[PDB]
């Protein structure tokens, strides 16, 4: 027998003016997976099958159960649970979010803002393609570790402040390490007008190196260093 | 009904899945053209594929000098000679083709040497037809190549104008009079229900890992258009084979990739020896899955497990240099110690043969054709296609080879939108639907909405999961098959019994996995029945009875003077599969494998021989 | 394209630098020309500071037209003043001097 | 659809609708890093007051900066407390001049990792003592 107790919160979009509030579950370990996402679906399954939430591999590679466990933002398949009974875990939806329902949060113009840097390669003369594969030696390829691997769990720029005030004009670290990532590709051939897209004062210059972005990033990855670089390149790049 | 708002929408083609597949075809029919939609319940990036890890298999020539023909071969000689050969030579023709299509849209594979993309060894794989040796044909973007490979997809798609409903639920096939008119979703984030209307529909939505207790696969693996062709009254074809991957973690059933093994990685059990070269003197720990999982399962029995209760066996890996372990498996690195606590560079992964792909599903064309059979002959259904884990042209057979469902993704993905492409043209006439068509989805959609019965949705999930798990697992027997048999049909009645809690409209998952339900149970009676009638022992289906493999000759001795048995005397067939959806019936019917290629010229055709590593 | 906020990023953390140097420089050499330059680097680099923190708060249309503007104002006035302080009075260095040896 | 269509679908949504946002400041772990990047915004936004008051008085106030003095030295029978004023003036300066090179060491992309985050503003918060202390004394 060991209780652990877990506060999450609610909110059903379905109920005559329901507003937000916290509520209470109870879990023994001991017939329990370690990880957090292994609760949710705990009481999910046996308590409260209301209990609203994204998920899908369960390995932390989909992203899907992105939410505030603690104060931090994290993947909830992959933090354990503090085995400390003492305490109470405090479950919330990624911050600054329209709540949909539940841990739900609308990431509808997170996914559209992604889809602004065009995340795709891109040559001048696309007429050759698709019948050589192109050269790329194991050098220019290192470059791209530590941006690649990124998961657009949203962790990251759902935990920057600038993200918070001005989200709707200011594109985050998520897509601003995707931005970089394809800027310095070296089979990308659109690398200054790439830069000349964040020729504003927002899109890219709202990041004020508050540095919570890479202190979240359930995947050990550095959006905030990816930043500096484009600031960097931003500066530097002529014509 | 009344209660519900119904949205009609309008389109050429609707693809139904945004994995590697479903992308795949979805944009590639926009690229053509066509004013495509595509349904998907999850974001495109989320779907399963994400999860991949070994690698994608071409016959690029990078490592050493290859072949295509040659890994052709191999996955006919994998597939156990169920593998239907004219899908085979198309994929595996087509695949150096479609792998570069794929680094040149931006997929960060690994370089070599001469930077070139990175290509590894891996599960069941030969140069020169076998003779040859170890093959190096696993392209790779280090340990996530399935992650990038699903990103730079979804990336590509962006670049047309094909509209997607980003969690939206198919719930039925639009069928009338034998031909697809489109599909019937729920809408996750309103709960209003939309038709919506085509000429072709592309079921591409991934196999049904979640019918078992224990698997690699996705919380979302639910075989959700497996189910959705069921309901149709259409057949599904060898959903008894179920692979085993044979390294999955011991804990929460991670998968450990097969990478590690063609890496160098080696299985041991509670001695220290390699077992792996007790079972296979060849191929070793490399050899086929359904062969290196069985070897596992079979060692626990003697005695020879590993944990405190003696129930695994170890992947060991600590012998290869740290630094290739950092540059060619960081991600199996990670979830090691994530899951199991363990640093790869010093102890061996407690692993566990655990479900992980379907090579059943929706019976297929080399050109992604929906198959229903008609008179003992096959037949196209009009307007429907299938790609991915979820169809079965069967290009894998009896036993998947190591990286080739990526590859099966990208090839068919593409087929099936030049094959619409080919057939039809852009603006020609969507045939209108009934006006009340696809009632009866919605109608079972209120009635799970206020289920209020005396068994809830989870338990039994888990009553069927841990059913299948017992009596449909790696062995298997006739008095054990049949009374899972018998346990999963109970369970089906069971479904009137059902308890939901949540009677909302909006993100209503209480509802969607209870529909989730209804999908994996047509999913798993097709499999326990289809199981117990095969009495032989082919590929991942290994019967303790019937150990012997029953093709039309015994092809152990040459072919002169031997009696050809009849069609309904031997087993090398794919097996068909019906449920009536109302008593819960499983009738099954069978269909002959194809072993014509598509030109003898290019790729001679193999017959069946003596299958072993 | 004409990249207006790139040179302005580069701008601040150039005049940042400046004062920087400006700092120890003004202690070691305490004279009228060092006095002005630290009236310009000082009011210039606060005037971009309070630039972002009104780009960052102040949400709306004709708002953010006035806070500029009014913060114009303020370091037109700030400037002017410090101006005025070097030129008739005993100016910053010598003037934070006497406060210190108080 | 476009993605400048997709964030214009997504607001006309939210805005009209009963959606509540989800819980920010009031949820979120505090940590170093962050209390120290809202002091360079608290000590700059003080340090241009400062510059500012001291500037539009020598333009509104009557009498000259040494006539100000000798009312200073009217009020004051405190001997610390002028040292006290001298630490008070001189802490925020120092903060924000020290974290102003570690922001500008930042921007030439160095010293970006976590675990060199909490040393370099460590260094910079006993750095800041250090010199408010030292200076307060003169
Ligand atoms: C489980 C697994 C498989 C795997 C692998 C690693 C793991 C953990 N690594 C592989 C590898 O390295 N190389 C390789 O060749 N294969 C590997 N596999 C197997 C392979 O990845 C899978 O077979 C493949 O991912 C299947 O992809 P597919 O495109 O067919 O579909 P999906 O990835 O499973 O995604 C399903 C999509 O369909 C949508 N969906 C499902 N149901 C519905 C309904 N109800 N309504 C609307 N949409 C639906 C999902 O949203 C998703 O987009
Ligand atoms: C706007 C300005 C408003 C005025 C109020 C702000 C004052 C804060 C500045 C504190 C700096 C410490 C100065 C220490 C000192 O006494 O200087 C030595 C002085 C003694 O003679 P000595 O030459 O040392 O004598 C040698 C004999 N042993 O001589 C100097 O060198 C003085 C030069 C100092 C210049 C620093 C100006 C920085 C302004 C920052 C404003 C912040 C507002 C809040
Ligand atoms: C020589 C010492 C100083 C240095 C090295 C310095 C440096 C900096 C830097 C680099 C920034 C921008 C940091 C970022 O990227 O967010 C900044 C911000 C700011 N500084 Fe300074 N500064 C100094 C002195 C001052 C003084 C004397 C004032 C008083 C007017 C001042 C006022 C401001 C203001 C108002 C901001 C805005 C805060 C923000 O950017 O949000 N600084 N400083
Ligand atoms: O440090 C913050 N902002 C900031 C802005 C510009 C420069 C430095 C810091 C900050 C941190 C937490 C909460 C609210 C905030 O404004
Ligand atoms: S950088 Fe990290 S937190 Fe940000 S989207 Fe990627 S995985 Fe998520
Ligand atoms: S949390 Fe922030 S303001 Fe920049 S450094 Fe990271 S995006
Ligand atoms: S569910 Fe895949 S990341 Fe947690």
């Amino acid at each position: 027998p060991r209780i652990k107790k877990f506060a999450i919160y609610r909110w059903d979009p379905d109920k005559t003016g329901d507003k937000p509030h916290m509520q209470t579950y109870e879990i023994d370990l001991n017939n329990c997976g370690p990880m957090v996402l292994d609760a949710l679906i705990k009481i999910k399954n046996e308590i409260d099958s209301t209990l609203t939430f994204r998920r899908s591999c369960r390995e932390g590679i989909c992203g899907s159960c992105a939410m505030n466990i603690n104060g931090g933002n994290t993947l909830a398949c992959t933090r354990r649970i503090d085995t400390n009974l003492d305490k109470v875990s405090k479950i919330y939806p990624l911050p600054h979010m329209y709540v949909i329902k539940d841990l739900v949060p609308d990431l509808s113009n997170f996914y559209a803002q992604y889809k602004s840097i065009e995340p795709y390669l891109k040559k001048k003369d696309e007429s050759q393609e698709g019948k050589q594969q192109y050269l790329q030696s194991i050098e220019e390829r290192e470059k791209l570790d530590g941006l690649y691997e990124c998961i657009l769990c949203a962790c990251c720029s759902t935990s920057c402040p600038s993200y918070w005030w001005n989200g709707d004009k200011y594109l985050g670290p998520a897509v601003l390490m995707q931005a970089y990532r394809w800027m310095i590709d070296s089979r990308d051939d659109f690398t200054e007008e790439r830069l000349a897209k964040l020729q504003d004062p927002f899109s890219l210059y709202r990041c004020h190196t508050i540095m919570n972005c890479t202190g979240t990033c359930p995947k050990g990855l550095n959006p905030g260093k990816a930043i500096a670089e484009i600031k960097k390149m931003m500066a530097t790049y002529k014509e | 009904s009344t209660q519900y708002p119904v949205v009609d929408h309008e389109f050429d083609a609707v693809v139904v899945g945004a994995g590697g597949a479903g992308l795949r075809a979805a944009f590639g029919l926009s690229e053509a053209g066509f004013n495509t939609a595509c349904v998907t319940k999850l974001f495109p990036t989320r779907s399963h594929t994400v999860a991949a890890q070994g690698g994608i298999n071409a016959a690029l020539g990078n490592m050493e000098e290859d072949n295509w023909r040659w890994h052709f071969y191999d996955t006919v000689k994998g597939s156990d000679w169920l593998g239907d050969q004219d899908a085979i030579h198309y994929m595996t023709e087509q695949a150096p083709a479609s792998v570069v299509e794929l680094e040149n849209y931006g997929m960060p594979f690994s370089r070599t040497e001469d930077g070139k993309i990175y290509q590894r060894a891996f599960g069941g794989q030969s140069l020169k037809f076998g003779k040859g040796g170890q093959a190096h044909r696993c392209c790779c973007v280090a340990d996530r190549t399935g992650h990038s490979l699903l990103h730079t997809l979804y990336g590509r798609s962006l670049r047309y104008d094909t509209s997607y409903f980003v969690e939206y639920f198919a719930l039925d096939l639009l069928m009338e009079n034998g031909e697809c008119r489109g599909v019937i979703a729920l809408c996750i984030e309103d709960g209003s229900i939309h038709r919506i209307r085509a000429r072709n529909t592309v079921v591409a939505t991934g196999g049904y890992g979640r019918t078992y207790f224990s698997c690699t696969s996705a919380h979302t693996s639910t075989g959700d258009g497996t189910a959705m062709v069921t309901r149709a009254g259409l057949p599904c074809q060898d959903l008894e084979f179920v692979q085993f991957h044979p390294t999955g973690i011991y804990g929460a059933g991670c998968l450990i990739t097969e990478g590690c093994r063609g890496e160098g990685g080696i299985l041991i059990n509670s001695q220290g020896e390699r077992f792996m070269e007790r079972y296979a003197p060849v191929a070793k720990d490399l050899a086929s899955r359904d062969v290196v999982s069985r070897s596992m399962t079979l060692e626990i029995r003697e005695g020879r497990g590993c944990g405190p209760e003696k129930d695994h066996v170890y992947l060991q890996l600590h012998h290869l240099p740290p630094e290739q372990l950092a540059v060619r498996l960081p991600g199996i690195s990670e979830t090691a110690m994530i899951f199991a606590g363990v640093d790869v560079t010093k102890e061996p992964i407690p692993v566990l043969p655990t479900v992980h792909y379907n090579m059943g599903g929706i019976p297929t064309n080399y050109k992604g054709q929906v198959l229903r059979h008609v008179n003992g002959q096959d037949q196209v259904v009009p307007g429907l296609y299938a790609c991915g884990e979820a169809a079965c042209a069967s290009v894998h057979g009896a036993n998947r080879l190591g990286a080739n469902s990526l590859l099966d993704l990208v090839v068919f993905g593409r087929a099936c939108a030049l094959s619409i492409a080919e057939s039809c043209r852009p603006g020609d006439k969507v045939p209108s639907i009934k006006p009340n068509a696809g009632e009866e989805s919605v109608m079972n959609l209120d009635k799970l909405r206020f289920a209020n019965g005396t068994i809830r949705t989870s338990e039994l999930r888990l009553s069927m999961q841990k059913s299948m798990q017992s009596h449909a697992a790696v062995f298997r027997v006739g008095s054990v098959l049949q009374e899972g048999c018998e346990k999963i049909l109970r369970l089906y009645g069971d479904l009137q019994h059902l308890k939901t809690f949540d009677r909302g409209m909006v993100w209503n998952t209480d509802l969607v996995e209870t529909l989730e339900l209804q999908n994996l149970m047509l999913c798993a009676l097709q499999t326990i029945y289809g199981a117990e009638a095969r009495k032989e022992s082919r590929g991942a289906h290994a019967r303790e009875d019937f150990k012997e493999r029953v093709d039309e000759y015994d092809y152990s001795k040459p072919i002169q003077g031997q009696q050809k048995k009849p069609f309904q005397e031997h087993w090398r067939k794919h097996t068909l599969s019906y449920v009536d959806v109302k008593t819960g019936k499983v009738s099954l019917e069978y269909r002959p494998v194809i072993d014509k290629t598509l030109n003898e010229a290019d790729c001679a055709t193999v017959p069946p021989a003596i299958r072993s590593y | 394209s004409s990249k207006a906020a790139s040179l302005h990023w580069t701008g601040e953390r150039v005049v940042s630098v400046l004062l920087l140097g400006l700092l120890p420089a003004a202690y070691l050499n305490p004279c009228s020309a060092m006095d002005y330059s630290l009236a310009a680097a000082l009011t210039l680099h606060g005037h971009w500071g309070i630039g972002q923190v009104v780009t960052d708060y102040v949400r709306g249309d004709a708002l953010q037209k006035a806070a500029k503007a009014g913060l114009l104002a303020l370091s037109a006035f700030t400037f002017a003043g410090l101006c005025y302080f070097n030129y008739h009075d005993v100016g910053i260095c010598k003037a934070v001097a006497m406060l210190w040896k108080l | 659809t476009t993605a400048k269509e997709e964030m214009e679908r997504f607001w006309n949504k939210n805005l009209g609708s009963n959606r509540p946002l989800s819980p920010h400041i009031t949820i979120y772990r505090w940590s170093l890093p962050m209390a120290m990047s809202i002091c360079h915004r608290g000590t700059g936004i003080a340090l241009s007051a400062g510059v500012s008051l001291f500037g539009l008085s020598a333009l509104l106030l009557p009498g000259n900066f040494e006539s100000h003095l000798e009312l200073v030295k009217s009020l004051c029978l405190g001997p610390t407390l002028i040292y006290t004023a001298k630490f008070g003036i001189v802490f925020p300066l120092m903060y924000h001049t020290w974290n102003g090179i570690r922001h500008l060491i930042w921007d030439l992309g160095k010293g970006l990792t976590i675990p060199q985050l909490t040393q370099s503003g460590v260094v910079v918060l006993i750095l800041t003592v250090l010199s408010s202390v030292g200076l307060a004394a003169m």
